[PDB]
């Protein structure tokens, strides 16, 4: 004990996108993500199920002609990214759970 | 041709936004209007002027000459 300890007072994280500007980046190491998990709310079990409806579209991962994810699928059929990951980041009760993902100059657009 | 992707190239820079309705619509509004809105005005004005005052002192000027020129004398 003695002093200092206090609570989490809510605000807003950052909510900007910045790209590192590289012409140097070769291809895109791409991303998103949308509500993780963290410590506290009673919502994201479902979340979870729903991250799950989200899922995390492999690279490595073959089978894109069968994929579930319908994204998946349409990735696979337009070769429409190099990769897409539902990660899901955490603070208590708010976070972003959403595909890491990978392409050339294009895929971002239709990605979203 | 453009659209993007094969635009240009861009190394070793960064950015950061914010969404739109964080932000107050107007802010110092009146206040940051200002001589600001003269430093443009204002700054611009000498370049600006002189053509013009030359007209005033034309229209003006002759106007007077065939407004007068209009005016009949004696003999």
């Amino acid at each position: 004990d003695e002093d200092a300890v206090p609570t989490l007072t809510p605000c807003r994280f950052t909510g900007s996108e910045i790209r590192h500007r590289e012409d140097g980046l070769p291809l895109a190491h791409v991303a998103i993500a949308v509500e993780g998990p963290g410590w506290a709310n009673p919502d994201n079990v479902a979340l979870q199920v729903a991250n799950a409806i989200i899922g995390h579209y492999d690279c490595t991962y073959g089978g894109g002609m069968h994929l579930s994810s319908p994204l998946a699928s349409v990735a696979v059929t337009n070769k429409l990214c190099q990769s897409f990951q539902t990660f899901n980041i955490c603070y208590a009760d708010t976070g972003l759970l959403g595909a890491h993902f990978v392409c050339d100059h294009m895929s971002i657009d239709d990605m979203m | 041709g453009r659209q993007f992707g094969h635009l240009t190239r861009v190394r070793h820079v960064i950015t950061y936004s914010l969404s739109p309705f964080e932000q107050r619509a107007f802010p110092h509004y009146f206040s940051k209007g200002i001589p600001n809105v003269l430093r443009r005005t204002r700054a611009c004005i000498l370049r600006v002027a002189p053509p013009f005052v030359v007209f005033y002192l034309v229209y003006t000027w002759g106007t007077q000459e065939f407004e007068k020129s209009k005016r009949k004398n004696p003999a």
